[PDB]
């Protein structure tokens, strides 16, 4: 499952798109759009569970990646935003620690809106977008061509191995 | 505009 959820100023999601097929069925019977990220995380993360897109009892791993412009501040101060910032990305944390208690692991990774753009284009998500991100922190050689074709699971091992083995 | 979550499993 790969989705987008646009999340919007009054810290709800706008609209939930997804780029995969098998995330199309996970986001189908879900309102998802007056909930927050945790929420959503959770929406979708459990109906993966139930149709067989992620185990519970096999190990797997889960991305979540948020990606934010602020190119806006309304009110008197930008930091009207950034507060409702700071409460989008405590619900996030707080969805990590809730989905992963069963064995999963979860890991958060944050992006600018110009790396979501270049997942737009290349029509990949953010979460595995995010692990490219990594590599080029790390400085290994990742493709686009490896992101795109590659299992998360095999993505997230990889760089968190890199950054464990000398 | 503000933020966009990807969620990707697998």
């Amino acid at each position: 499952p790969s989705i987008e959820l646009w999340i919007n100023y009054n810290n709800k999601i706008a609209e939930a798109k997804a780029l995969n097929g098998d995330a199309e069925t996970v986001l189908e019977g879900l309102e998802l759009k007056e909930k927050t990220v945790a929420e959503a995380v959770n929406e979708i993360v459990q109906k993966s569970m139930e149709l067989g897109f992620i185990s519970r009892e096999k190990e797997n791993i889960i991305l979540i990646s948020t990606a934010c412009d602020l190119k806006a501040g309304e009110g008197s101060e930008n930091k009207d935003v950034q507060n409702k910032i700071g409460q989008l990305f405590d619900d996030v944390n707080k969805a990590v620690s809730d989905l992963k208690n069963s064995g999963i692991t979860t890991r958060i990774l944050n992006l600018t809106l110009e790396e979501r753009e270049s997942s737009k284009e290349e029509n990949i998500s953010m979460g595995r977008y995010a692990v490219y991100l990594k590599a080029k922190e790390q400085n290994v050689n990742l493709t686009i061509d490896e992101i795109k074709d590659a299992d998360l699971l095999e993505l997230i091992a990889k760089l968190e191995h890199h950054h464990h083995h000398h | 505009m503000y933020a966009y979550v990807g969620i990707d499993i697998n």
